[PDB]
């Protein structure tokens, strides 16, 4: 279990079954896990705001362990960082959707789809805000059943003999 | 909408995005005129839309800051960037500085759109101010006079300064959560809309 | 129904069986439509002129629809936007392929196999020009061949019990 | 060839990049001497190749175009993308420009490769501006001086001046489709090129 | 066979099973040969430093080929060619990596699994340096192990019938 | 480990980077004070880390150089993009060069660090210039003065000078194998970092 989307040597959290996100990642409670599979995704699909907020987290961590960095943050790394993490493309479109009024990405809040039944995850995508606030669901609405559509597939290729 | 084609649940996340403060700035919106930045362990920017005016001098004293130094690094580098993403503005008074014990104290005098009303629409150096003022900040900017989507640039808004000075990390972030994103949009890029020559 | 190289919230065209490009897209007639399957590429596979071009329009159509943009095109819109949408590392290999004289994309036009039985299509690739002018099919040969191979797996992946 | 290991036609399509053009500019070839920039609804860019001379000016008055305004907006633009995409040409004289009612109009004097013949053969600041004509309009730029690929750079062509000025939206474009591509390969990367300092 | 990695218009080494790295790509010996599906690869990828290298020398060959460069390398195509031919946001990744104390490629040395029973190849990647030198496989592990199960799955779909 | 989950083995590769000398600069390692850029047949540059001085002018004749010419073309690409690659420099009578002969010759004064032991730490321009010189050549470059990993910046090494100068292309790299990757880095993105203004 490797990923190439961390600049860590395979240091962790490549192999338990997925990628958990602890509580300093997320505001509400710990651990929400995504298998290994999921997660892979963001080794290779080079346009995702959830992925690419993870990349950014595995910067932080590393920054933070290895260099100290007191007094200062050293925002000359980060220059270096970003151009090689962020994925610069995805931020301006979801920048040009606010000035167009078209729902975007603020880059907080993400949803997924958890087949609660054997507990496999799609990975997150973004919820998507217009209008100063958060999108309903029900406008959302297809997007999410393309999504299942998605999960579903996967889970009839899951099978090992063929597919 | 419950479950989706199977049992299937959407669970969402909200991103602490504050533990990432430690390595690069974090911006956020305090109320309509307010905006903050913050850079590292009790520190970062206020950006202030104000009415008022602190610095009367029309003279940026750049020469001074980055030969005598004395002056803050990061938040440095976080002004140069956001003074050079803004569009066609050489100085024309405006954007004066002074580094001698006000530090950072920068302000951009959005007043220069002239005339009133909406005056020089889709042309002033202030709305070039305005749009990177969004960037800096921005998802939460909406509170700021920007008004109105699908407009894009002649934005004409009645503030007449914006006023950037170093401040301490209080807990100023009330109306949007701290986000990394505004700094990368600046930084990325930039998409130069340089103009002059 | 939904696209990832679009800017629109799933606004339209992404649902129908598939993407028409219109009259105003086309010099020549109306509607040439690419199925679903085939313009989803465009989603993902980030090396494509006609993918490049295909956001563009989609870009022009909502500035115009959305904006109005009257007097001014908003020039600095166009700066944000490329940034977003038009694949820069592609636009200069066809730059130095005029340089060093060898078959590049002009960006007007494109080809594409069309299984006319069930009117399946492999979406338009870029049809090249050299020396002035356009190639023949005869030399252009092989990467037709290729592209047949290509529809001739998607047919026979269609098929849904297996494959 | 007719079919492709199984029933597939080819049918090509070309497309109406026309349509394109009241959001970003389009650039197109007349004949060998003229190219063309459309910027919006019957107005655009007249680029003209050249052994006249129009503008003897030295000077290239920006200061008062960037501060008096009374220009184009869009064209502007336009114009210091292109200036800018330009390697290794401070001024050296060419590049004079006069807004004082011909408003645009710029010029590049491409007979600075000196002496006769080819001259500052690999050097000249004239190949940079011929390098930087050919992205500003490209694919039909062919017919232009510029003669043989495999050649790149060390152009040296015959004509003394490249000039830039404001034109009405006729349609010009009668040797090459118009195109969104060539603004955007300057715009895009530049890839800066500056050799100066 | 054709590749879009390539700068030519399949002018060859696409075709004869597989693309060959001559003694002058290499330092030891010659004709290091992988296969056609494996090279593929670096079509689509858009993240292997092995492929970017594979880029370069490419564009390496033509440009000497057909433009000679007497007395200057033409510094200025290079500037041209590098944003359309070397995935910048790798280059920094290895970059930061240095910074951090984390093994990082330095693009000299590659690895690949040769399934020695029928000839196939996964393709170079880089072998990674740290603390001044090479890495040991043993360290290396488990991404030689993650690339073997690559190569097996890819020799268990490569039956025709079906998978 | 011989055999991983099957038959197969690691048979690894050594590129010959070497052989892209024609096209694009290759830099390398000679040993703990030198590096070298390969340029073209038989040419190349020289960068030097020492203690001692060659030019002791405070002017760059950058002036002459672009003007006068009688430079050599890449190089002085090269040591333009590396110029202008290091963050917060200005000149500060450091960076002086004269090209009077002496062509492509300049050096960097590291000794501004003033004081002595780590002084302007985390701030001095030599620390820009050693970022700067560690990206030009890098991978071997740890040999140089810079000593230690996870120590960003704040370098703070023991040259008082980095001096670059035009050499001939002899058998220079004996440290580390030549490689392109080095001048791309540079040349690719740059990240800007400014600073200034
Ligand atoms: C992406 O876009 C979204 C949508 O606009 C932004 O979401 C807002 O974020 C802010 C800041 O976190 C939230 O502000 C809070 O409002 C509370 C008001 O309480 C009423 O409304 C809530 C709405 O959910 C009800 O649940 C509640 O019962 C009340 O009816 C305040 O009480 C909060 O104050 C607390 O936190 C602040 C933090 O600084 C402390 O200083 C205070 O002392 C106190 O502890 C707070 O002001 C806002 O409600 C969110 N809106 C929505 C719709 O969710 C995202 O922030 C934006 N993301 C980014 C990164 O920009
Ligand atoms: C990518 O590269 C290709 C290849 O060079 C360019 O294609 C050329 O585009 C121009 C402009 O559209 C075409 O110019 C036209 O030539 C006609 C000449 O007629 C003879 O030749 C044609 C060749 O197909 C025969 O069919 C015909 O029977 C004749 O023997 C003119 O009659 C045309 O004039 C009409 O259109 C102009 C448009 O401005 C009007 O002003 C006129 O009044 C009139 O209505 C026109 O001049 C050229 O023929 C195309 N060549 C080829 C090989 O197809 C692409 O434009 C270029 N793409 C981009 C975006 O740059
Ligand atoms: C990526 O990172 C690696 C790891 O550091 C670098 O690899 C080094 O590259 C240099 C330059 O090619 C090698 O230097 C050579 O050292 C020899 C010393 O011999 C002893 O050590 C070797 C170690 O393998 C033993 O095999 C040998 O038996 C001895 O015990 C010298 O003899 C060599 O000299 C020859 O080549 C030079 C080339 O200029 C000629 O001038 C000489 O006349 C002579 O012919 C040479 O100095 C070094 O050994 C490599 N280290 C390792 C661990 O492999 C990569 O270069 C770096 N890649 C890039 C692109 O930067
Ligand atoms: C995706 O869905 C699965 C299944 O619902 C989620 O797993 C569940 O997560 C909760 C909260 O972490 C676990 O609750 C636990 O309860 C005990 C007491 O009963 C308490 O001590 C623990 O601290 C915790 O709160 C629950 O057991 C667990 N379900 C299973 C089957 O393990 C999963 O969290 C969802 N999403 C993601 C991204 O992880
Ligand atoms: C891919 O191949 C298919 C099959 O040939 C193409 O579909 C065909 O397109 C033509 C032209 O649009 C249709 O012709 C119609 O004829 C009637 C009169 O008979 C006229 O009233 C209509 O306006 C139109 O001209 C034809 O019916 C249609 N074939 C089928 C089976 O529907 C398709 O256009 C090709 N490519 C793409 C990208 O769409
Ligand atoms: C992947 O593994 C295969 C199988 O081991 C490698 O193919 C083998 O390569 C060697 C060296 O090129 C060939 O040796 C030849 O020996 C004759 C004398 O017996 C000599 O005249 C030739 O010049 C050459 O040295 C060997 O025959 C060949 N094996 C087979 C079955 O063809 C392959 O090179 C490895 N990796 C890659 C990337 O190609
Ligand atoms: C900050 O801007 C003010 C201008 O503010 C307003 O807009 C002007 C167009 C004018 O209508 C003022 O009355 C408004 O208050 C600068 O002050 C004046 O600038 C104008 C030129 O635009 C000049 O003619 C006036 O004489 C100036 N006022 C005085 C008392 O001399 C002010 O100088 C700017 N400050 C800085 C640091 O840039
Ligand atoms: C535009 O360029 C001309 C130079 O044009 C030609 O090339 C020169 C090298 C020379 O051979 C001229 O005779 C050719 O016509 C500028 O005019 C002359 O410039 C030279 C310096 O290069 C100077 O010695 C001459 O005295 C100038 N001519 C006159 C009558 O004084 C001309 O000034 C340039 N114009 C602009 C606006 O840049
Ligand atoms: C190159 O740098 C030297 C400074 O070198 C050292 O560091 C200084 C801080 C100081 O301690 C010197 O004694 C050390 O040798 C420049 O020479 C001196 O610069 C200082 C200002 O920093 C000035 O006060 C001294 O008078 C200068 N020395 C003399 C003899 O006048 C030197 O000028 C720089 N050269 C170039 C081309 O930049
Ligand atoms: C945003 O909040 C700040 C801080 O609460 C407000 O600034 C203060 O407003 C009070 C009003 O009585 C003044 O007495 C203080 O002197 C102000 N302090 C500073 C530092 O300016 C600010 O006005 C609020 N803005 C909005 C739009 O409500
Ligand atoms: C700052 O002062 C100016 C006057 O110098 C105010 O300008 C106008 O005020 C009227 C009445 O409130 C509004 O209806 C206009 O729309 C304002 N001008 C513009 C360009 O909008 C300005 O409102 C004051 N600004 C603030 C935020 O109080
Ligand atoms: C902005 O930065 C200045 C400079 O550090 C701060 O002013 C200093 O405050 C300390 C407090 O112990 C004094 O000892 C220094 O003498 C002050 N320096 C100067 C130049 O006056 C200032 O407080 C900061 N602003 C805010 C709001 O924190
Ligand atoms: C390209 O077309 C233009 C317009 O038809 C030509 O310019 C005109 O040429 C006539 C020739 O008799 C002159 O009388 C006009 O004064 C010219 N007008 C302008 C605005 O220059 C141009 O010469 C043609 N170029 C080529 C290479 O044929
Ligand atoms: C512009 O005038 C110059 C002379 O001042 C012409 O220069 C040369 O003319 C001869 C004869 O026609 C050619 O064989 C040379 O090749 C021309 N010089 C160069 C550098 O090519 C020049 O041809 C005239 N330009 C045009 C387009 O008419
Ligand atoms: C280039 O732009 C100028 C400036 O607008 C045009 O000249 C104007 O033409 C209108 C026509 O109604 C006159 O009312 C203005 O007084 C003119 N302005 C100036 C400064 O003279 C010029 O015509 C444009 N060029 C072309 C070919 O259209
Ligand atoms: C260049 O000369 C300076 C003195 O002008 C030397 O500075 C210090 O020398 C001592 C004793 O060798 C060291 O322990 C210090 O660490 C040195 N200063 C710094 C900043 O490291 C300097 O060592 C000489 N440089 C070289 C490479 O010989
Ligand atoms: C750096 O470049 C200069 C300039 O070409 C070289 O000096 C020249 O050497 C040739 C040798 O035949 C002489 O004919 C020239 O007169 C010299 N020019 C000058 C200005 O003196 C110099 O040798 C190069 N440096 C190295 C180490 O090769």
């Amino acid at each position: 279990g490797t990923f190439t989307w961390t600049l860590s040597d395979s240091e962790g959290n490549a192999t338990p079954g997925g990628y958990c996100l602890t509580r300093w990642m997320l505001i509400e409670a710990e651990l929400k896990c995504f298998g290994n599979t999921a997660v892979a995704k963001c080794n290779e699909k080079h346009d995702e705001e959830f992925c690419d907020m993870l990349r950014l987290f595995d910067f932080n961590k590393q920054a933070i362990s290895r260099l100290r960095s007191p007094a200062q943050m050293s925002i000359q790394l980060i220059n270096k960082a970003v151009n090689a993490l962020i994925n610069d493309q995805l931020i301006m479109k979801n920048h040009l959707r606010d000035i167009m009024c078209i729902p975007y990405c603020n880059y907080s809040k993400y949803w997924y789809l958890n087949h609660t039944v054997t507990g496999r995850t799609s990975l997150p995508k973004c919820w998507l805000v217009s209008n100063g606030s958060y999108l309903n669901e029900t406008h959302f609405s297809d997007d999410i059943e393309q999504q299942a559509d998605n999960m579903i597939t996967e889970m009839l290729q899951k099978e090992y003999m063929d597919r | 909408s419950n479950l989706y084609k199977g049992v299937y649940e959407l669970q969402s996340l909200d991103l602490n995005m504050e533990t990432l403060n430690m390595t690069m700035p974090l911006s956020c919106t305090k109320n309509n005129s307010h905006h903050y930045i913050r850079v590292g362990n009790e520190t970062g920017l206020e950006l202030t839309l104000t009415n008022t005016s602190l610095l009367d001098h029309k003279f940026c004293n750049l020469s001074d800051a980055h030969k005598k130094n004395l002056y803050d690094h990061a938040l440095m580098s976080i002004i140069s960037t956001f003074h050079l993403s803004i569009p066609n503005f050489n100085q024309y008074e405006a954007m004066s500085c002074d580094f001698n014990g006000g530090k950072i104290t920068v302000q951009y005098n959005l007043s220069h759109s002239y005339a009133g009303d909406a005056a020089r629409h889709c042309g002033t150096i202030a709305n070039g101010v305005l749009q990177t003022f969004m960037r800096m900040a921005w998802g939460g900017s909406y509170i700021a006079l920007d008004s109105g989507c699908g407009n894009w640039d002649c934005i004409m808004t009645s503030y007449q300064y914006l006023i950037i000075q170093n401040t301490t990390w209080e807990d100023h972030c009330q109306f949007s959560r701290p986000s990394p994103i505004g700094y990368l949009s600046l930084l990325s890029q930039r998409t130069r809309d340089i103009y002059i020559s």
